[PDB]
RNA sequence: AGGCGGGCUUCUGGCGUCAAGCGCCCCGCGGGGCGCGACCCGCCCCGGGGACAGCGUCAGGUGGGGAGUUUGACUGG
RNA sequence: UAGUGACGCGCAUGAAUGGAUGAACGAGAUUCCCACUGUCCCUACCUGCUAUCUAGCGAAACCACAGCCAAGGGAACGGGC
RNA sequence: UAGCAGCCAGCUUAGAACUGUCGCGGACCAGGGGAAUCCGACUGUUUAAUUAAAACAAAGCAUCGCGAAGGCCCUCGGCGGGUGUUGACGCGAUGUGAUUUCUGCCCAGUGCUCUGAAUGUCAAAGU
RNA sequence: GACGCAAACGAACCCGGAGAUGCCGGCGGGUGCCCCGGGAAAGAGUUCUCUUUUCUUUGUGAAGGGCAGGGCGCCCUGGAACGGGUUCGCCCCGAGAGAGGGGCCCGCGCCCUGGAAAGCGCCGCGCUUCUGGCGGCGUCCGGUGAGCUCUCGUCGGCCCUUGAAAAUCCGGGGGAGAAGGUGUAAAUCUCGCGCCGGGCCGUACCCAUAUCCGCAGCAGGUCUCCAAGGUGAACAGCCUCUGGCGUGUUGGAACAAGGCAGAGUAAGGGAAGUCGGCAAGUCAGAUCCGUAACUUCGGGAUAAGGAUUGGCUCUAAGGGCU
RNA sequence: AGCAGUUGAACAUGGGUGAGCCGGUCCUAAGGGACGGGCCUACGCCGUUCGGAGGGGAGGGCCC
RNA sequence: UGAACUAUGCCUGGGCAGGGCGAAGCCAGGGGAAACUCUGGUGGAGGCCCGCCGCGGUCCUGACGUGCAAAUCGGUCGUCC
């Protein structure tokens, strides 16, 4: 909501910044092996609880 | 004038509780919402405030007396052996 | 089977009393040297009306006679007082409405009530709305007294035991049928979760040994024993005899 | 005919959450939050059922910026007990230390 | 744990707070201290029970409140 | 064969395992009457959304092989002999 | 002086004439009624997802335990905890189910309870 | 005198007040909204005919000063029966009414400081990424209402229901103490003003026929605030303005059977249908009349059974102010 | 995103929540739960204003 | 290991149009020899009545029944100081 702690505001950025998508670099560093971020939510789908 | 031949305060009961349940609440009632003459100021302004207590708008006397009247009959026998005790304590 | 209600009232998690409200615990004043060799004068503040029970209490407002400071006793009203009379509390206190003489320097006869059953307790016999105690007869020898408890037993009590003088205010209570269940909602729902009583032949056999059957007879004798186990320990327990009377 | 809403987080009809509508010199008519009523003092008598007068009637703590001047008045019991039982116990404490003479 | 054992408040919905007084002593007309006032002595704070309640452990009775289990077979179903 | 009022040797009614009665009350069970109506005599017509057709989109239960009948025999009622 | 003059202000009620095709709460909103029987007095509650009832509750009535070293009940346990901030007009345990009118006979059986070491049966310990 | 003055020493200790009291009903004061009257001002709409017409806009914050208004078992004088005062209802008076003169409290209303410089409305000029700026005028005069809400008061009603604690703040009692010796000192509840400081955390958005839960953009579920005009008793139903939306996971062409729904309609008969008036049909608002058996006397009862109802033109009655 | 899409709560790249006086913070309500003590073979549990030598602020120059 | 659903209790908050019958109390006018009566008005009582939101879920044994929904939808219906 609008009323957060500080633990979960902090809870929710870790998680806002592990929801990026893969570099493109990183795809060509791998030679296309890791192509997407296999941990990538969705906020209607998957809920962090 | 007159709009209950019997019922009287108990009209606002309807046709509930039967009516030896509701001959009995009349005569409490009554004197449960009736004000009495204060014995301190001659008003009669003692209406009951709770079960049992008994108050006056006037001089602001609260007396615990009876729980639908001012005083029991139990009370004021008991009131009159009390003083008839108390005197022939002393002589 | 289950446990019956009865057993479920011990845990005290539901069923405890509904305290919240209440003006405090009405208690006559603790004995000191003031009321052992004489008396104390107090004044009555205010009469106030405990939710929970019908007969109402008064605080009485003595002066403390070590310290400067005036001490506040919430006693219980008798019937007869008034808020602004002075109520003397001690051993050499008149015989009046109100005052906390000890029964040994009481005629026989005499109309009590908050009664102690021993020297100190603060007054426990005869506290309830409308009912009093009478003080049967003496006996300086063995320093005690004989009194008749409001259920009709004559107890014997120490001559020290201080009781304040006069019926309990609220008397008649009774006397007025509640003509609702609404009204014994009301009244129960400040005392403690009690009122709702479903009989046990209305239940099934695991919560109650009367529940069961195609009828709603009880089934076995309602008169049970004393030293019935908890659970089984339901209608008439030892009863010595039943019927109309 | 504008229909306003509430200007913090507190949605519900509190007994602190109490507003009222004033005319705002952009021609609009918004929710301004007032303080709970103030109550004068009461006799320490405990008899007289009106309150206390020469009192203003704010909350405990406004008490502490007002001036003296403006919590009681210049009587003996003033500010805590009314005029009329002041005088009722002038009355009572010199007539009764005159029955402590009489017994002497 | 506020006056126990032994040789001063009833006319009123006031007031009561570390002692006034007296005696004695110590310092620089200004301070301080002690005793009486506020009796003396003592073994438990004051009351109510009391070797009885109660506790520990065996023994007998009671005990569907609760636990475990059982409630044969043949058979024109 | 229902309902109601009576009759009572009542398989097996009955007195706080409560008997009898009962104004008011009931989304409780039942009978008759007035009014009313497609419930029926006896069905007909109109309208909206579907079914239908079409562009796009597009499942599932189920499935030994499968799918025309009569009689016969048979595990005493076949689809197959 | 059986009060009048000036000015201002709304919203309702009653009666009458006329009039349209006797239509007018014109849409909308919006109780069918009566005579009886059975059950429960009533309001309330109930099987979330087949049973809303005649079942449960209920006020009223009646019985039963207990004066606190107590009645009822909880905890492995503290003589800890609930009723109890309580004290018989109270708390706990049951049956009946408002009011009206009544509530008969049976204590042999089962159960409860009282009497008692004044007589049988009768453990451990002790003799 | 109630009590008023810008301040107006004061400990321990004590006492009291505020914080801090339910639900319901009646009435009154004030705002907001709605409505009415200006043959008001500024734009817009309508004009085939009529319409001095229709629609929109016409403002003031907190804090302080002043004044209306409301409340008061607050004071003084005085004294009451031929009792009087008074409310919608009540209630009040020798424990002292009525009347006269005062005091205090609440003032969220009005005027002023704020404050018109700003905000809206209209008009003109300059300008097209400094341009995206400068000027003019206006912001007015009243009315009430069984109107609707909110709020502050006040009088009651109900309870075998009496409807919270604490932080914190204040007043009084108390007079222990401190202050200087002839002009100041002690002390000041800012007492007029000045000086410095106020850290940490949350703050976007959705809040539901697509941002929550139910596997989903699921006809379900999920706590509240604001809330207009007309008809009407109504926050009912139907229609409209502000605001929002494209008909709720799709378009097109047909109008067969059979379904779901519109609680569609119907000749004559009117429950003969069916386990059974299931289904839906009649009745329905309001006014004026008229209402039995039975009953616990409260009820039954909107019993049952009749009449009236539009539109238009009038008449009569019910007010306030000077 | 159950048709489509030049659209999106999809995908990609950037940006966005500023307080002495809004709320948390502060208070205790129900209630939770230490301390003393008791209990449990024990991990621990019971109990909550009662119970311990439980007082570490205020004042007079060392008193209380 | 669970009382984010539900059952009961406690603390602290919020909410419940518009109408109807109309009880005690009070005022006035009539009847009386007193006991006390009658009419109108006032007043606004109630686990009172019609009824919106709310809260419930009767009937159609309607719709739906590989549904919008692992319990929903429509009319009707109970209650609403
Ligand atoms: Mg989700
Ligand atoms: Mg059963
Ligand atoms: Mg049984
Ligand atoms: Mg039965
Ligand atoms: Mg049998
Ligand atoms: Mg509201
Ligand atoms: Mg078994
Ligand atoms: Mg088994
Ligand atoms: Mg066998
Ligand atoms: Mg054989
Ligand atoms: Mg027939
Ligand atoms: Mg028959
Ligand atoms: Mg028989
Ligand atoms: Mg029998
Ligand atoms: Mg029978
Ligand atoms: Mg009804
Ligand atoms: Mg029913
Ligand atoms: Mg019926
Ligand atoms: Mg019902
Ligand atoms: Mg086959
Ligand atoms: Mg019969
Ligand atoms: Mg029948
Ligand atoms: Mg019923
Ligand atoms: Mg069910
Ligand atoms: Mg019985
Ligand atoms: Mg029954
Ligand atoms: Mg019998
Ligand atoms: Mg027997
Ligand atoms: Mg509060
Ligand atoms: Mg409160
Ligand atoms: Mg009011
Ligand atoms: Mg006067
Ligand atoms: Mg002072
Ligand atoms: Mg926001
Ligand atoms: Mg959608
Ligand atoms: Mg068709
Ligand atoms: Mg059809
Ligand atoms: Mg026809
Ligand atoms: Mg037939
Ligand atoms: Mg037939
Ligand atoms: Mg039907
Ligand atoms: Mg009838
Ligand atoms: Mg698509
Ligand atoms: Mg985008
Ligand atoms: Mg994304
Ligand atoms: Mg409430
Ligand atoms: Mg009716
Ligand atoms: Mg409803
Ligand atoms: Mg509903
Ligand atoms: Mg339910
Ligand atoms: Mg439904
Ligand atoms: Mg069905
Ligand atoms: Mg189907
Ligand atoms: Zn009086
Ligand atoms: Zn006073």
């Amino acid at each position: 909501a609008s009323h957060k702690t500080f633990r979960i505001k902090r809870f929710l950025a870790k998680k806002q910044k592990q929801n990026r998508p893969i570099p493109q670099w990183i795809r060509m560093k791998t030679g296309n092996k890791i192509r997407y971020n296999s941990k990538r939510r969705h906020w209607r789908r998957t809920k962090l609880g | 004038a007159k709009r209950t031949k019997k019922v009287g305060i108990v009209g606002k009961y309807g046709t509930r509780y039967g009516a030896s349940l509701r001959k009995m609440v009349k005569k409490i009632e009554i004197s449960q919402h009736a004000k009495y003459t204060c014995s301190f100021c001659g008003k009669t302004k003692m209406k009951r405030k709770a079960v049992g207590i008994w108050h006056c708008g006037s001089c602001m006397k609260t007396v615990a007396g009876g729980a639908w009247s001012y005083n029991t009959t139990s009370a004021v026998t008991v009131k009159s052996a009390i003083k008839r005790l108390k005197e022939l304590k002393d002589q | 089977g289950r446990v019956i209600r009865g057993q479920r009232k011990g845990a005290g998690s539901v069923f405890k009393a509904h305290v919240k409200h209440r003006k405090g615990a009405a208690k006559l004043r603790h004995i000191d040297f003031a009321e052992r060799h004489g008396y104390i004068k107090g004044i009555v503040k205010d009469i106030i009306h405990d939710p929970g029970r019908g007969a109402p209490l008064a605080k009485v407002m003595f002066r403390d006679p070590y310290r400067f400071k005036k001490r506040t006793e919430l006693f219980i009203a008798a019937e007869g007082i008034h808020t602004g009379q002075f109520i003397y509390c001690g051993k050499k206190a008149q015989l009046n409405i109100g005052n906390v003489l000890p029964v040994g320097t009481m005629p026989e006869g005499t109309i009590v009530c908050c009664l102690e059953e021993k020297p100190g307790d603060r007054g426990k016999l005869a506290r309830a709305s409308g009912n009093y105690a009478t003080v049967i007869s003496h006996n300086p020898e063995t320093k005690k007294s004989r009194v008749k408890l409001p259920s009709g037993s004559k107890k014997v009590i120490s001559s020290a035991n201080r009781a304040v003088v006069g019926v309990v205010a609220g008397g008649g209570r009774i006397d007025k049928p509640i003509l609702k269940a609404g009204r014994a909602y009301h009244k129960y729902k400040a005392k403690r979760n009690c009122w709702p009583r479903v009989r046990g032949v209305a239940m099934n056999p695991v919560e109650h040994p009367f529940g069961g059957g195609n009828h709603q007879h009880i089934g076995k004798p309602s008169t049970i024993r004393r030293d019935a186990p908890a659970g089984r320990k339901v209608g008439l327990i030892a009863a010595r005899r039943t019927g109309r009377l | 005919v504008q229909r306003l809403t509430y200007r913090r987080r507190l949605s519900y009809n509190t007994a602190s959450n109490k507003t009222r509508l004033s005319r705002t010199p952009g021609n609009r008519i918004v929710y301004l939050y007032t303080k709970k009523t103030g109550k004068s003092p009461k006799s320490a008598c405990g008899i007289c059922p009106g309150r206390l007068r020469g009192i203003r009637a704010v909350r405990p703590q406004v008490l502490m910026r007002l001036s003296k001047t403006k919590k009681h008045v210049s009587r003996a019991y003033g500010g805590s007990m009314c005029a009329k039982c002041v005088r009722d116990r002038i009355k009572r404490a010199f007539l009764i230390e005159e029955q402590k003479i009489v017994v002497k």
